[PDB]
């Protein structure tokens, strides 16, 4: 099942001497205090400034032994989104009263989400899928 | 400790202290069997 | 007639009990067959893991590891790989002969 | 050496592996020297991505179970960091997989927070690529230098 879901507005797309990766600076359209910093493979999923991205954090896809390449007739949560990444949560930081910022790593491709209400759902799990639409 | 003869022949004291000495050249250090020498070449596959 | 046993050998020190996974050692071979064979073995939907490794350039050896999922042994995956590479070469040889005439 | 007592000594006391640290300062005197350092800065870079075929090749290329390099008798592989559109593995994931197959299964993964010789400024804006991070035997942040 899902742990986080929101639509973000892109404010920056920086390569930073990288030919395939970009550091995305985003802000939530629903929540005011919510902020995002995420590294994406721009070669596969290109992101432009002033774009609407539906970023979603899930635990799995609706006990698995190992990952297998796609084979005819396989259904996944990934079929609804365009770009999907698998990573782990490594740091839980608290910024002033009520605000909490989580740190994720999708194999070097880092993410930093800042919020407040997600303290219950978002937990340091060695398995967290990140799915993006549009 | 002997009179000058018109380099003299070395005595037994001289034999034990020829250069570094019998103790240094043939006891503390020795030429060995089952050993080889060669120029080293680099290898990242070993 | 006598079949040579030195060419292909199964490294039992690495072979799985099933055996779904095995390491094969081929003499007088390198990247030429190696990279071409692992490419074809990897197209098999049952092959989980496959790669090739040359232990050292001075020694004439080629190692190819085939890890599969169930219902297929590593030996079968290798036999399919060789059978498909032969057919692949026939396709290349057929298309080249046709284009020579097409000129 | 021509006897087992002299063999045992050359294999357990004067052997190379037991000489990782010099007794002068207790610091290492063993490590990779030139191409390997330049290769690591490129392989562990964010820009370095690899397909299933490429990834598995790099694993077996350096880890051979037949030569007793493995600790699990089967090459274990991590899932890709990119699932959709194309399945892709990061460069840092190869370093995680090499440790996952050479370190004992009975013991937990390594936890280390180190630093790099290359400052974050070189890798662009807001990068943390100087901070070398290992969590449960997984390279999650930072490239690997001579350091």
């Amino acid at each position: 099942n899902t742990l986080f879901d929101d639509i973000f507005q892109v404010s920056e797309v920086d390569p930073g001497r990288y030919n395939k990766v970009c550091r995305i600076e985003a802000a939530s359209t629903t929540q005011d205090q919510c902020k995002l910093t995420l590294d994406i493979n721009v070669e596969l999923f290109p992101v432009a400034a002033q774009d609407s991205l539906t970023v979603t954090i899930a635990s799995s896809l609706n006990a698995t032994r190992s990952w297998r390449p796609p084979q005819a007739g396989d259904r996944s949560l990934a079929d609804d989104y365009d770009y999907v990444m698998y990573g782990t949560a490594y740091k839980f930081e608290e910024v002033s009263k009520d605000l909490i910022a989580v740190y994720y790593s999708f194999g070097g491709l880092l993410m930093r989400l800042e919020g407040n209400y997600r303290n219950l759902n978002n937990l340091k799990q060695e398995n967290a899928y990140l799915l993006i639409r549009r | 400790k002997a009179q000058g003869r018109t380099v003299p022949i070395p005595g037994v004291k001289q034999a034990l202290e020829k250069k570094e000495g019998l103790f240094r050249k043939h006891m503390m250090g020795k030429r060995v069997n089952y050993a080889a020498r060669s120029v080293i070449s680099p290898d990242p596959n070993i | 007639e006598e079949p040579d046993r030195e060419k292909i050998k199964l490294l039992t020190q690495a072979t799985s009990e099933d055996g779904t996974s095995a390491s094969f050692q081929i003499v007088e071979e390198d990247h030429t067959l190696g990279n071409a064979l692992r490419y074809v073995i990897m197209k098999n939907p049952d092959v989980e893991f496959c790669g090739y490794s040359i232990p050292h350039p001075s020694e004439n050896l080629l190692n190819i590891r085939i890890q599969t999922y169930g219902e297929t042994t590593a030996v079968d995956a290798l036999q399919k790989g060789l059978k498909d590479l032969m057919d692949l070469c026939d396709v290349v040889e057929s298309k080249f002969t046709e284009k020579i005439k097409s000129m | 050496p021509q006897n087992e007592n002299a063999r045992a000594e050359a294999l357990n006391l004067a052997n190379t592996d037991s000489q990782y640290l010099t007794p002068t300062s207790g610091s290492p005197v063993r490590g990779l020297i030139q191409d390997h350092i330049s290769a690591g800065v490129w392989l562990t870079s964010k820009d370095s991505f690899f397909t299933r075929e490429q990834y598995q090749q790099y694993i077996y290329g350096c880890i051979r179970p037949e030569d007793g390099h493995t600790t699990r008798s089967k090459i274990v592989t991590l899932p890709p960091t990119i699932f959709k559109p194309y399945p892709l593995w990061t460069g840092k994931q190869i370093i995680t997989t090499v440790l996952l197959n050479v370190t004992p299964p009975d013991m937990p993964g390594i936890n280390l927070i180190s630093k790099n010789k290359i400052k974050n400024e070189y890798w662009g804006k807001g990068s943390l690529e100087n901070e070398v991070l290992f969590k449960d035997g997984a390279l999650l942040c930072g490239i690997l230098d001579k350091s």
